[PDB]
């Protein structure tokens, strides 16, 4: 059973990446950003590596999506 | 122009490194049985003698703060620095 | 061929493609970030192991049962990148923010010496 | 005003680790609680704080129960109507005013999450000068777009929040 | 002896920001001092080296062995080549410490410049000093990031961000090829060091022991001068205070860009493969530098952009002694250059020091890169001058001074390999003769309008000068007595792969 | 006692469907929002109940705390998960609200005379 | 028994990620980001116990809080602060 | 009217500075400044060492 | 500068945040967890204080020195119980092959040599690090020049 859940989420992740290069919104593409990491998230909780889930997780939610939008709020966002 | 030859060169080092992780060429996926013990035998140190060496029944919070504890000491310092540079170069001008 | 290693592989095209027919300076910065999430996303998936009848538990020794215990030596290796790679994320954010205010536009292409 | 935040750390350090000393909690990790808990306590005094010691009150702590079968019971009789408005269902949306007469911030709190978890409805924008909430209603039934008081909006959800506090 | 290498450099950068609350000049008296004692304990582990020894060392237990048989911790391993690197690192950045404290005082902010300052030549021992293949990677990050962190420094000016973000956005690209060569190295063999790999990647060669060389070897080429890669430090240069440069064109470039290829070409990667296919490989790179770098290289009209581009010039020479060093082994040709292909290095990092200090100088006194407006400056500024002319006749090779024999040792080897590279060298030693001919000319010259108000700098922005042109005076008298006591057994040490693995068991 | 099981799961993810399905049958987003709020957080409470069965029963088994410990830290992520949703939802309308969006078939709207 | 119920919030899991894809607006892409941090908290709760090891649960913990900042701050940039 | 670094007052069979000039001319004009220049140049070099190294 | 109830959620979840941020950074040796992983959560608990009350709540409440002193500190620490068994080699740990403390049985709290105090040293360097990072920012000076 486990490998049809794995093969989900990876095929989750290469469909948020394609979304997140081609767009022309610029927060369009940070939430592809904040979904890739928590799909990322899912698989190395999957593969058995707690430490590096909580990690990944706690960088790409709390902190990465917090310091790209003062960004854009400083420049233009198209 | 000159990214046409790039993009040739990224599908030429693609094809490559596909080549490589192949079963049949190169590197294994799902390792297990006789193999554990021909490419994996230093983890297998690592989880066999780990407890009774350093102490704390974890082992990633293990060899990451006794075996290998200058790699962490060297990544505090990176942190630091990129806090430093960070920083420095966004005060008013 | 394995689909970890297949997926990973595509993230690293798709990095390197984005880096050279992208032209807005935020995209760029992302595309960096999927670069390092790829290779990272390569480097655990080699330690998992099968012994063809045993589950592969996760090792941690608090209330070991009967299981497997895959490979603990790329997860230091990962924290470690990891740590690199929101280094260098904070300093291209703070020199991106700080460009603009030299010029109008947010291009690449209109950078000459 | 560190004892509420002392207080409100230190339960939540000892309710998280209960599995030393065979079950109890042990008899070293309780001093560990001590030092961690107050150097949390003793940061975050000043936003925690402002009149939040009425909580320590152990007559309100019951009164807490009598209000959880309620928010419970009035739960599943949200979800299910929202069955009943996925296959073939009529919808009538609206933003609707409502003169809700409360004081003493926190309890607008404790009112609006109700709204917004309770039969069906929506909380936007709770004013407190104005003394009213804007809820969205799915439904608005025949005439009732500007209502005297809450009682076709909530149900009984004014009273329990005029109280705990 | 040899942890006091990394714990003062840490005990310096750890403990500036609570040093700098006394709010007057303790925050730079106080990185001179922790600066000058590693200066004295390069001298004594170069001395403990140079006595007896290829010295391992073990972070942890007292042996890199456990109860197993192969190795368990992280070793450090400073055979006789990683003793000049440690030696040479440690005397520049004190003489590019004491330097600005007159230069980078009108500006604001100087409490995180000096703990960026002791980071640099902190991740830069690390490399030289380590024998694992890991750690290399964490130290060759350190120098990088803090490097990106100093070019961009004066961010209100026009082009100081300009610069930054052309070497960043290539340098985190080419630093992560190393790591996916680390990812696709470790899977395949299973140790993680540098001596007990050379053993493993011998009894069954992979395709992944060839994929993980290839974009490794392109990898470490970008942090150099190599010639399709070069065009970051062109404008890598101009822009950057005067301290930095000092400390980036010297030996920043040949830390982590030829000590680096030397190592792990010339001890994990070869039993097994031919040395012949990458002698061919790097010449070639060496060939087109020497042409592409010294060829732009005089028609400049800028002053520190014509030193960027004359330092890329000079790593040709570089790659072609240490190319031919490889299609030959073990005879007297092919020995003779690699022998003279290590002390141009050292001759080339001193004599570039000296050659970007006094630039600093010139254009902090009158404020303006352009060379053709500023004419006589000899006239009402003599001193500089002459350090400037020093400084430019040790470049070429005249007979008195010592970049004579560092490059005769070049030429004959080369011309008794094959008589077509030998030209191409000639060639490429024309082209900067004629630059600093002609940049010469321009400085003896009428008094013009823009430098008749000038005068010299002070104390501490001129002892420096004195002591670098005393170095390479006096290192000029004897020269063909220290090609053979030193450089001569340093080399015959780098193909000698099974005393290495032999003194790591 | 294993029927608390099955029929637990049964309901959390048949609202667990019912929530996620209501996203391509409602017009607007406000409805939509109004379907993915109160049913997911719901179907989730009944996904880490349907947990502490499963934990007490094996320690009434074999008596050993690592099966104490996981009903504790399941019931402390309901509670998280309980008083941090529903904010968010409030704080996704109210900024949806602002920059446009008349809720397409308003009957009244009584937030725009402001 | 645990792991059937996965699979089936995971057929949820690819129902909501398809509205991602499209949409005609951005307000309307945010929602679906939010239900679906709450399905895969709702997924690692049922997997920590087909496993059978109880440590990987206080992750969940960790992921139900930090899920609220990365929304509330997209909703205040489009609120009209900062 | 000073002057400026003019170094050259001889031209040898004057038949070899057309071949200069035109050698510095496109050797001055390569160096753009646009960064997909940057990386192109370093992924042809990195597929020019692996095509080699394949073979012999 | 957000609404009402944003605003009271901050007070009751910033506690609940900050003592399970120390929760995990004090068991290092038995679960997942650790030095990094329980650095980023406390940071994410001031990212909640700083988005949920604003810049003038926010800016009278931090200053520079003390959040800049404190990133050293926390590193002099991790050196601090790396030179106890220099008499051998670099780390060594000389708490466990008869230290007086740190050294009883290998199952609960104060079993390991020196890792509660590197722990406790690299969460407190990465906390003060990223705050004084973030706050910078949403300062910087205006969106024009």
């Amino acid at each position: 059973l486990d490998m049809i859940i794995q093969f989900i989420v990876l095929g989750g992740i290469i469909l948020s990446s394609v979304l997140m290069i081609v767009t022309r919104d610029l927060l369009v593409a940070v939430l592809a950003s904040a979904a890739m990491s928590l799909l990322l998230s899912l698989e190395f909780y999957m593969l058995h590596a707690p430490d590096v889930a909580i990690a990944e997780a706690a960088v790409g939610a709390g902190v990465v999506t917090a310091l790209v939008m003062y960004a854009i709020s400083k420049t233009e966002r198209w | 122009m000159k990214r046409a030859l790039g993009f040739l060169s990224l599908l030429v080092i693609f094809a490559s490194l596909l080549v490589a992780l192949s079963p049949e060429y190169g590197i294994k996926f799902g390792v297990g049985g006789e193999d554990w013990l021909k490419y994996r035998y230093t983890d297998n140190y690592y989880i066999e003698h780990g407890i009774e060496e350093v102490g704390g029944t974890n082992i990633v919070t293990d060899i990451v703060f006794d075996y290998r504890g200058y790699d962490t000491l060297g990544e505090a310092t990176v942190l630091f620095t990129a806090i430093a540079g960070a920083v420095a170069l966004l005060r008013p001008w | 061929i394995a689909f970890q290693y297949l997926t990973a592989t595509i993230m690293i095209l798709l990095g390197i493609y984005a880096l050279l027919y992208k032209r807005n300076l935020i995209k760029l910065v992302l595309a960096l970030n999927l670069i390092d999430s790829g290779i990272h996303l390569l480097l655990i998936s080699e330690g998992y192991r099968m012994e063809n009848g045993i589950p592969p538990t996760a090792p941690i020794y608090t209330g070991y049962e009967g299981g497997a215990m895959v490979a603990p030596i790329p997860q230091a290796l990962v924290l470690t990148s990891i740590v690199i790679g929101v280094c260098v994320l904070s300093l291209a954010i703070a020199l991106t923010v700080n460009a603009y205010r030299h010029y109008g536009t947010l291009d690449v292409t209109k950078l000459r010496r | 005003s560190f004892i509420t935040a002392f207080i409100w750390a230190y339960f939540l350090w000892l309710v998280l680790t209960a599995g030393s000393k065979g079950m109890l909690w042990s008899t070293q990790e309780l001093i560990a609680g001590l030092i961690f808990a107050s150097i949390v306590g003793y940061s975050t005094r000043n936003i925690i704080g402002e009149k939040a010691s009425r909580f320590l009150n152990p007559v309100k702590w019951i009164l807490f129960v009598a209000y959880a079968p309620v928010l419970f019971w009035g739960m599943v009789k949200a979800n299910l109507d929202v069955a009943y408005r996925v296959i073939t269902g009529k919808i009538r949306p609206g933003i609707v005013r409502v003169p809700v007469e409360l004081e003493n911030d926190a309890q607008y709190t404790i009112l609006s999450n109700s709204i917004t978890l309770t039969p069906g409805t929506l909380t936007v924008e709770a004013c407190p000068e104005e003394k009213a909430l804007y809820v969205h209603w799915i439904n608005i039934p025949e005439g009732l777009e500007w209502p005297e008081n809450s009682e076709p909006v909530s149900g009984p959800f004014e009273k329990w929040a005029r109280r705990l506090g | 002896w040899l942890p006091f290498i990394i714990i003062i450099p840490l005990l310096g950068a750890f403990s500036m920001p609570i040093v700098s609350l006394l709010k007057g000049k303790a925050k730079e008296i106080w990185a001179s001092m922790i600066s000058f004692a590693t200066l004295i304990v390069g001298i004594q582990v170069f001395r403990e080296v140079w006595s007896k020894g290829t010295i391992v060392y073990t972070l942890g237990a007292p042996n890199p062995f456990g109860k197993a048989t192969f190795p368990i911790r992280i070793v450090w391993e400073v055979d006789k080549f990683g003793a000049l690197m440690v030696l040479i690192v440690t005397f520049v950045s004190f003489l590019a410490v004491i330097y600005s404290i007159e230069y980078m005082k009108h500006d604001t902010g100087l409490e995180k410049f000096y703990t960026l300052i002791l980071i640099l030549e902190l991740g830069m021992l690390g490399i030289a000093i380590t024998g694992d293949i890991f750690n290399f990677y964490v130290f060759l990050e350190i120098m990088s990031i803090a490097s990106y962190a100093l070019v961009a420094f004066r961010n209100d000016t026009w082009e100081g961000i300009e610069a930054g973000i052309k070497y960043m956005f290539a340098g985190s690209l080419a630093s992560s090829f190393v790591l996916l060569g680390i990812a696709l190295l470790y899977g395949q063999y299973g140790t993680l060091t540098m001596g007990y790999l050379a053993v493993k990647i011998a009894e069954n060669p992979t395709i992944v022991a060839k994929v993980a060389l290839a974009l490794f070897i392109g990898g470490l080429l970008f942090k150099s001068g190599a010639a399709p890669v070069h065009m970051w430090l062109a404008d890598a240069h101009p822009a950057a205070p005067s301290s930095i440069s000092a400390m980036l064109s010297g030996l920043v470039i040949k830390i982590g860009g030829i000590y680096a290829i030397a190592r792990i070409v010339f001890s994990i990667f070869s039993p097994t493969i031919n040395l012949g296919t990458i002698g061919w490989i790097i010449i070639i790179f060496a060939c087109i530098t020497l042409i592409v770098g010294n060829a732009m290289a005089v028609v400049q009209e800028d002053l520190k952009r014509l030193l960027a581009y004359s330092s890329v010039g000079q790593i040709g020479y570089i790659l072609l002694g240490l190319g031919i060093g490889m299609v030959a082994y073990g005879t007297r040709v092919g020995e003779i250059a690699l022998a003279g292909a290590i002390y141009h290095t050292v001759n080339h990092a001193l004599m570039k020091a000296l050659l970007f200090l006094v630039a600093g100088a010139v254009i902090h006194e009158i404020g303006t890169r352009n060379m053709n407006e500023l004419s006589g400056l000899a006239k009402t500024m003599p001193k500089t001058t002459f350090a400037f002319l020093i400084g430019a006749a040790a470049i070429v090779g005249l007979p008195p001074l010592n970049g004579f024999a560092s490059k005769w040792l070049i030429y004959e080897s080369s011309a008794l390999f094959n008589p077509i590279l030998g030209a191409i060298a000639v060639i490429g030693t024309v082209f900067c003769t004629a630059a600093y001919v002609r940049a010469l000319f321009t400085f003896f010259g009428r008094p013009s309008e823009k430098v008749t108000n000038a005068r010299d700098p002070g104390i501490a922005m001129m002892l420096p000068m004195i002591i670098l042109v005393v170095t390479i005076i006096v290192m000029g008298f004897f020269p063909w007595q220290i090609s053979d006591r030193i450089m001569v057994p340093t080399a015959r040490a780098l193909w000698d792969v099974i005393d290495y693995i032999s003194s790591l068991m | 006692a294993y029927y608390l099981i099955i029929a637990f799961l049964g309901i959390s993810v048949t609202f667990n469907m019912l929530g996620s399905i209501a996203l391509h049958r409602f017009p607007d987003v406000y409805t939509r929002l109004h379907g993915a709020t109160k049913c997911t957080t719901f179907g989730t409470i009944f996904a880490a109940l349907a947990v502490i069965t499963h934990a007490i029963v094996k320690l009434q088994a074999t008596g050993n705390p690592k099966y104490l410990q996981m009903a504790i830290h399941s019931f402390v992520a309901m509670l998280a998960l309980l008083l941090t949703n529903p904010v968010g939802a409030h704080a996704i309308a109210k900024a949806a609200h602002k920059t446009g969006y008349l809720p397409k078939r308003a009957v009244v709207d009584a937030y725009l005379e402001k | 028994i645990f792991f059937y119920a996965t699979l089936l919030i995971g057929i949820a899991g690819i129902i909501t990620f398809i509205r991602l894809a499209l949409g005609p607006t951005v307000p309307d892409r945010v929602v679906a980001v939010d239900t679906l941090n709450t399905l895969i908290v709702a997924i690692m709760l049922l997997l920590g116990a087909a496993y059978e090891r109880a440590i990987y649960i206080d992750i969940a913990i960790v992921y139900a809080l930090l899920s609220y900042v990365g929304t509330l701050v997209i909703a205040k940039y489009l609120q009209g602060g900062l | 009217e000073h002057l400026e670094g003019y170094y050259t007052g001889r031209n040898t069979m004057w038949g070899l500075v057309n071949g200069v000039k035109k050698f510095f001319a496109t050797l001055k004009n390569d160096h753009t400044g646009l960064l997909p220049d940057y990386v192109s140049y370093l992924l042809m070099t990195t597929a020019f060492i692996l095509v080699i190294l394949l073979l012999r | 500068d957000m609404g009402v109830i944003v605003r009271t959620n901050a007070r009751a979840l910033i506690p609940f945040i900050g003592i399970f941020g120390a929760y995990i950074v004090t068991h290092g040796h038995l679960t997942p967890g650790g030095g990094f992983q329980g650095g980023a959560t406390i940071a994410g608990a001031g990212v909640l204080f700083l988005i949920a009350f604003g810049v003038k709540a926010a800016k009278e409440k931090i200053n520079k020195n003390l959040y800049s002193a404190l990133e050293g500190l926390g590193g002099l620490v991790f050196l601090g119980a790396a030179m106890l068994g220099l008499s051998v080699a670099f780390f060594y740990n000389i708490l466990w092959h008869e230290g007086p403390i740190f050294n009883s049985s290998p199952g609960t709290l104060l079993s390991a040599g020196f890792l509660p105090i590197m722990n406790l040293g690299v969460g407190l360097k990465v906390f003060t690090g990223l705050v004084s990072a973030l706050f910078a920012l949403s300062v910087f000076r205006r969106w024009k020049s």
